[PDB]
């Protein structure tokens, strides 16, 4: 089990525990409904590169209290 | 029903960016490029038409760096916390050129570092200067603000990571508006973006004498045609991935 950060574009931060050889996919869904977004409409990044639902925390080589950083949309 | 058209690059590498047909939408003309198709078409310029010399010298941001930026520590240490491990594994002090895309106030504009090694302009008979390039297609209120953050940017990065104290001010890092082809419409700042990187990488710009002429730096008809010529490399790069 680690723990995770999810920083948001409005300055909150909400924690989940997690195992390292699970799938960041029911994060993700978890930290889109509890913020009431779509997949489609939130970015999730760590160290600035993009993050898929099948990435684990192991592959991706998190520790404990990292953070992912997550964006809406932009355009221009 | 929205799916992804590709995964770029496609697994089993790993950072791969979804692509979906809601995101090709965006290419169709008279709207704004949102930030998957900039960002996807950045990682095909530096994967694929970037020479081996420039990739080794260059670092391209992610689109979201410098919105995360500035979304007992000083207000630039604070800003600098947020994206600190967004160069865990780059040396930017060991890059000729470091690729800002700065999106405000829904405009599109690139910012780029020149020789951040380099603590004055040296010439050999070449001039190289340490400097933030701004390459805008239109025009932006926020362009020394955007400057100021990045070299307080560059000065937390370099304490933190080469651990002395080094100013970079304006007589340090100077700001420079090249002289580059402008948008003709209200919609394709983003397509000018893409095409700026896309003609840094084919013609590095090498001599930094002001003022530095880029008017002629691409032909009309690749602008012209560049929204076709992106959605038309995605569909190829589609097709492609349905075979593995």
């Amino acid at each position: 089990h680690i723990n995770l950060k999810v920083a948001g574009q409005d300055g909150s931060v909400v924690q989940f525990k997690i195992k390292r050889h699970t799938p960041l996919s029911k994060l993700m869904k978890a930290y889109c409904e509890r913020q009431g977004l779509s997949m489609r409409q939130i970015r999730f990044r760590f160290d600035g590169q993009p993050i898929n639902e099948t990435d684990t925390p192991a592959q991706l080589e998190m520790e404990d209290e990292d953070t992912i950083d997550v964006f809406q949309q932009q355009t221009g | 029903l929205v799916q992804k058209l590709i995964v770029y690059p496609p697994p089993p590498t790993k950072g791969g960016l979804g692509v979906t047909n809601e995101d090709l939408e965006c290419l169709e003309e008279g709207e704004f490029l949102n930030d998957v198709i900039i960002d996807f078409y950045l990682k095909y310029l530096i994967l694929e038409k970037a020479s081996d010399e420039l990739v080794e010298r260059s670092h391209i941001f992610s689109s979201f760096f410098y919105k995360c930026l500035t979304r007992n520590l000083s207000m630039a240490q604070r800003r600098h916390k947020r994206v600190r491990t967004w160069t865990r594994h780059i040396n930017i002090f060991n890059k000729d050129y470091i690729f800002v895309p700065v999106n405000e106030s829904s405009h599109w504009y690139l910012a780029v570092i020149c020789f951040p090694w380099l603590e004055e302009a040296v010439y050999e008979k070449m001039c190289k200067r340490p400097c933030i390039l701004i390459l805008d297609s239109l025009k932006a209120a926020s362009v020394q603000n955007t400057v100021q953050n990045l070299r307080e940017y560059l000065e937390v990065e370099w304490e933190v990571k080469l651990k002395t104290h080094r100013q970079f001010s304006k007589t340090n890092m100077v700001d420079l508006c090249p002289k580059v082809p402008k948008q003709d419409n209200s919609s394709d700042c983003g397509v000018y973006l893409l095409q700026y990187v896309e003609s840094f990488f084919k013609d590095p710009i090498v001599n930094f004498e002001l003022p530095i002429h880029l008017e002629k730096w691409f032909p009309r008809h690749v602008i012209k045609t560049k929204r076709e010529d992106i959605r038309e490399l995605i569909l190829k790069l589609h097709l492609q991935q349905q075979k593995g």
